[PDB]
């Protein structure tokens, strides 16, 4: 699934992810159903 | 028969969401063929441009080097013009994403063209004076006899 | 010292050598600047 | 600039004058054609926006300045040029020809030895032009006849512009530093370069 | 004596602004600057920071590899500083409450002095050249002029001006803008009335801004890393002479095409292997004036003519002023920043104002004017450009530049194919930071 | 005035306001210039083969020659070499054009069209008059830069040697226009350089006159049902006035050139009954004769 969307769309293998897609993913990280299974960002929440 | 046919429509089923983003900017080479020497130039005696920027009527150099060389800008062309224009702002409130600076209004990438560059076009380049010095030189500049 | 008595030394110039004669020297305008060697002679007192 | 409490006085101007005064107020002025001499009345109401001449007193009452009765025409420049120009200008340009005087004088006599676009101008400023800048700034503002060259006056490279256009006429190099204070050795540094 | 308030009406109701809503503040320039320094300060200073951000961003990076006193900073104006000095002016004589700093941030130098302080704080040269219309080229000469006489191995050159009430009131009462009452009578709108070689061009719109390119020492170049935009193969102003009449415009700068092999303008091609045929474009000054569009077209048809430029391989002219307008201080910098995108990308811009070629273009065939653009692909190159920008009082300048890549090829295939490793690898670190 | 409305009507009135002034018109007198950029845009963009009917078509179009269009083609031509398939074919065929536009020749003709716009009968008559190395004045309805961006298009396309074109916005249904136009069309072809930009009317003697000016039925202000009415002044009487117009021209200035108006009729009155409109108000053209 992963190579039959990243060769539709090379440039996602030489670019960095947008500066708009990172609170997005973090922000998914909150809504997820079953918690994170990792740590996305270091700030004051890092606790939770 | 015919103006029954352009006067019975219907609708084909059409579901899209359209999105507009882009990579970083790249360069694309030139085919060249040179025969050179190479220790023949002093590179102490030589000059050479490092970088370049500009503020302008079409914003920095990549608006306006769009504008001039295509005559519409890309999904980057009117993300900055809007950015520089201050149509979009960054919250860090709830939502967390870029807003419209004018109503408060939360926007993606995409309706930035739709919403913005109708008006961006007609408040950038040239166009009518905008007074931001309380006077106008066509209509009314002060005068003291 | 002839300057400094006379009110000599500021003389604003008819530009003489420019239009010398009308007709050529219009045509001959390209044809000085793009050749080298091309100068005054002073026995005309400085002519084009 | 003070705020009129109560209508003004009507006083006798012309259309063209008249109705620029209703371009600025016009809720606050008003204007007529007086059937007869075909002018215009206008009458300021309250609340229009009035500046009124006042003074000051300053500190600084000396200067280091020219010696009095210094005179661009007795070292020979045409009125017409005196007029056209800057005050600056006159400064540049008879310093100009004093300095070519300690060596040549004809300036053509350059373009014997060299082709005309080898000669260079390097000429720095801290403002410049600072009299025809302060002439349009009033002028305008003020509606007073000043001079259409104004702009062109003012550009702090124009001044030796104008001793190319009457003395040397170099097809050459013209540069012209912004030093503040420093320009005149920054203009040599150039030069030299 | 009373002075008694009265008002006028004007004849230009439009100038090429910058996009409305634009910020000092949204770049990230403190409030407290932006009170202290005038407009035209906001433009070179954020001009300059993007200017930087083309290669590296801290300034401080350049006293790495360079002492500091071998950053230069050279930067033009055609007047400067527009704003503080009329705010000085009327101020002073209203006794309005105006700043204590007026007659330091009205001097023309003291612009990019306020950039010195606030960001690179280079130790070195600070020359300010004053072009009229023509500084942005007279910048980059000097720039030029400083790098190689071990002065300076780095310098900042430039131009910039703004646009005010009494700058337009200047050009309109001496003729030389358009008259927008005019160009509506002739059925013209604000974005086509900037037409440059057109039969029908009414005089120049002015214009607001500024701009900046980063010039350095091409060993310093490589040894820091950085991007290489251009070759700067040539720069000079040339003045033009005695003459009396307003109208009659300057040709002095045919200066640099005499010698023919010997010129400089082709040596400066010959030392990179480049023949006279090999300039496909040149950026005309183009102010869309009657006096200057012609005047500039015959002297670089001329230009050519000398230099045995091949019959019919004619010069192919962009015109940006048909665009962005006339900005004097900052004219052939928008120029020298075009010229350095379309060596890259190939691309020659269109001129789209231009409806019809003015019939007494027809005698110049070194000379082709573009309607439409001219997309040069992979596959079709280019090689050098030229800048060309005439300003008042007989400034006129040429700034002949040439494509990257023949300066990579005095590496040697060993050291070129280092050094494109190494501007690989700042290219990604570039769009990083960007 | 409330009289003369409640006769005549709302739309009348309106639409009968000046629109023609001597002042907006634009001349189109380059083929040299527009030759020259149409050749080098083939040149860069050449795909198809030789077999192509088009590099015989566009050979037509880059008739136009003179020392200025030759030094343009002999050149590109000359600066191209042996480097491929293309530019095999390319330099052969320039060398080949560069040689049968030094012995070009050209005819004349001077043709004022209306009714010349986008997708219709006389823009394909215009184009086919430009290249038949014709001097054609076009008018517009609709002044706007997307009709004028057109008529630029059409013309660096067809123009020949020795054409000439004029586009101007014009009005039919106006007789201020029909007046002030044709005593535009036959002043004198001067132009006055003093102190100022004076253009004395281009003075040409019409050969061809084609009457293509065709209103349509729009009614947004309700006009419907009244236009029949009109255009019988536009299609017949204005054109009448028209005819006049350049009859007295002819006469003033005193030309026995005879000036051709086709006459645009309806095809076969009486025998359609579903037109509606071409059958019945063409018929007195055979009145009119």
């Amino acid at each position: 699934a992963i190579t039959a969307l990243l060769q539709r769309y090379p440039d996602a293998e030489t670019v960095v992810l947008h500066p708009a897609d990172v609170p997005f993913f973090v922000e998914l990280c909150k809504t997820l159903g079953k918690p994170v299974n990792f740590v996305p960002v270091i700030d004051k929440d890092v606790r939770r | 028969e015919m103006s029954g046919a352009a006067d019975e429509s219907d609708d084909e089923a059409p579901a899209g969401t359209i999105r507009a983003l882009p990579s970083p900017p790249r360069g694309y080479n030139p085919a060249p063929a040179p025969e050179w020497d190479d220790l023949d130039v002093d590179p102490a005696d030589l000059v050479v441009i490092v970088g370049g920027a500009e503020l302008g009527p079409y914003g920095s150099s990549r608006t306006r080097f769009e504008m001039e060389v295509s005559g519409e800008l890309s999904a980057a062309g009117v993300l900055e013009l809007a950015w520089t224009t201050g149509m979009v702002k960054w919250e860090d409130d709830p939502k967390a994403g870029w807003y419209d600076t004018e109503t408060g209004e939360l926007v993606p990438e995409c309706e930035i063209v739709e919403r913005y560059h109708d008006a961006v076009v007609e408040r950038c380049g040239i166009r009518e004076f905008v007074d931001d010095g309380a006077i106008d030189p066509d209509h009314a500049s002060p005068l003291l006899v | 010292v002839s300057a400094i008595a006379g009110g000599r030394p500021m003389y604003e110039k008819p530009a003489d050598r420019r239009f010398d004669h009308d007709v050529p020297e219009k045509r001959q305008e390209a044809a000085m600047l793009l050749s080298t060697d091309a100068r005054l002679g002073e026995n005309d007192q400085y002519v084009l | 600039s003070v705020f009129l409490d109560k209508d003004f006085t009507f006083v006798v101007s012309s259309e063209a004058d008249a109705r620029a005064f209703v371009q600025f107020d016009p809720e606050h002025t008003v204007a007529r054609p007086l059937p007869d001499s075909s002018d215009w009345e206008v009458t300021r109401k309250a609340g229009t926006e009035i500046r009124v001449p006042r003074k000051t007193k300053l500190s600084r009452t000396v200067g280091a300045q020219i010696p009095t009765g210094f005179d661009p025409t007795v070292w020979g420049i045409s009125p017409d040029m005196a007029s056209s120009i800057d005050r600056v200008a006159l400064w540049n340009i008879v310093a100009t020809v004093d300095a070519f005087l300690s060596s040549g004088f004809t300036p053509t006599e350059l373009m014997r030895w060299v082709h005309p676009s080898q000669v260079a101008s390097t000429q720095g400023t801290g403002m410049g032009g600072m009299t025809s800048m302060q002439t349009m700034y009033h002028g305008n503002l003020l509606g007073r006849a000043k001079p259409n060259d104004i702009l062109q006056e003012v550009l702090p490279n124009v001044v030796a512009a104008h001793v190319m256009q009457s003395y040397v006429g170099g097809y050459g190099a013209m540069v012209h530093p912004v030093g503040a204070c420093a320009t005149a050795a920054v203009s040599v540094e150039e030069g030299v370069d | 004596e009373i002075r008694v308030p009265r008002k006028t009406k004007l004849s230009r109701t439009v100038g090429a602004q910058i996009p409305t809503g634009f910020d000092p503040t949204v770049w990230g320039i403190s409030p407290d600057m932006a009170s202290s320094i005038d407009r035209v300060a906001l433009w070179n200073i954020v001009a300059t920071v993007d200017a930087f951000l083309s290669s590296g961003f801290t300034p401080t990076e350049l006293m790495r590899w360079v002492h500091p006193s071998q950053v230069a900073s050279t930067q033009g104006t055609g007047m400067g500083g527009m704003t503080s000095m009329q705010t000085m002016y009327h101020g002073n004589l209203l006794g309005r409450a105006k700043p204590n700093d007026i007659l330091q941030e009205v001097l023309p130098n003291v612009v990019a002095a306020h950039v010195m302080q606030s960001y690179v704080g280079g130790y070195g040269a600070m020359v300010h050249p004053v072009g009229a219309c023509a500084t942005a080229a007279v910048s980059v000469e000097e720039g030029v002029d400083k790098i190689k006489l071990g002065k300076a191995d780095l310098v900042i050159a430039g131009g910039f001006d703004d646009l005010t009430l009494e700058a337009i009131i200047g050009f309109g009462d001496m003729a030389a803008t358009a008259d927008t009452e005019m160009m509506r009578a002739k059925g013209i709108s604000d974005s086509k009335f900037s037409r440059a070689n057109d039969r029908r061009r009414l005089g120049f719109l002015e214009a607001q801004g500024g701009g900046t390119i980063l010039l350095a020492r091409g060993d310093l170049a490589l040894k820091m890393g950085l991007p290489v935009l251009a070759v700067v193969g040539y720069a000079q102003s040339f003045a033009d002479g005695v003459h009396t009449s307003i109208p009659a415009p300057g040709l002095g700068a045919l200066g640099a095409a005499r010698g023919g092999r010997e010129s400089t303008l082709a040596r400066s091609l010959a030392q990179l292997g480049v023949g006279a045929d090999d300039i496909a474009v040149i950026s005309k000054h183009d102010t869309s004036t009657l006096a200057n569009d012609p005047n500039e077209t015959e002297l670089h048809e001329r230009i050519a003519d000398s230099m045995g430029r091949a019959p019919g391989n004619p010069l192919f002219i962009v015109s940006q002023k048909t665009l962005t307008g006339h900005a004097k201080g900052g004219a052939a910098v928008f120029q020298m920043m075009g010229l350095c995108q379309i060596l890259r990308d190939g691309v020659i811009p269109p001129n789209r104002s231009l409806d019809c070629v003015d019939d007494e273009l027809a005698t110049s065939g070194h000379f082709v004017w573009v309607r439409e653009p001219l997309d040069l692909r992979g596959k079709f190159p280019l090689k050098a450009g030229l800048v060309t920008s005439l300003g008042f009082g007989h400034v006129s300048g040429l700034v002949a530049l040439v494509h990257p890549e023949a300066f990579i090829a005095a590496l040697d295939p060993s050291e070129r194919e280092d050094y494109r490793t190494r501007a690989e690898q700042r290219m990604l670190a570039g769009q990083r930071r960007l | 005035i409330d009289l003369v409305t409640a006769e005549l009507g709302s739309d009348w009135p309106r639409l009968v306001a000046p629109t023609f002034d001597a002042r907006k018109a634009v001349v189109f007198d380059d083929r040299w210039a527009s030759a020259r950029e149409d050749l080098v845009k083939l040149w860069l963009a050449e795909e198809g083969d030789i077999d192509a009917q088009w590099e015989q078509l566009s050979q037509r179009f880059e008739g136009t020659g003179h020392v200025v269009a030759t030094q343009a083609n002999w050149w590109q031509g000359k600066a191209l070499a042996a480097g491929r398939n293309v530019h095999a074919s390319l330099f052969g065929r320039i060398a080949a054009g560069a040689e049968n536009p030094g012995k070009g020749r050209y005819s004349d003709e001077v043709a004022v069209v209306t009714g010349a716009s986008k997708g219709s009968i006389a823009a394909s008559v215009v184009g086919q008059l430009l290249d038949g190395g014709a001097t054609v004045i076009a008018t517009t309805s609709r002044l706007d830069d997307d009709r004028l961006a057109f008529y630029k298009q059409l013309y660096r396309d067809h123009a020949r040697f020795d054409a000439t074109l004029w586009v101007v916005p014009a009005n039919m249904a106006s007789y201020s226009d029909i007046d002030k136009l044709v005593e535009w069309v036959g002043t004198e072809q001067t132009e006055s350089l003093g102190p100022q930009s004076i253009h004395l009317k281009d003075a040409q003697t019409p050969t061809l006159l084609f009457p293509f000016a065709a209103p349509r039925v729009a009614g947004d202000m309700s006009e419907v049902g009244s236009r029949a009415e009109m255009e019988m002044k536009v299609l017949l009487w204005a054109v009448q006035r028209l005819i006049s117009g350049l009859s007295k021209i002819g006469a003033e200035r005193d030309i026995a050139s005879r000036l051709h108006v086709v006459l645009p009729g309806s095809p076969n009155r009486g025998m359609f009954g579903g037109d509606g409109a071409y059958g019945e108000a063409k018929s007195a053209l055979d009145a009119l004769e």
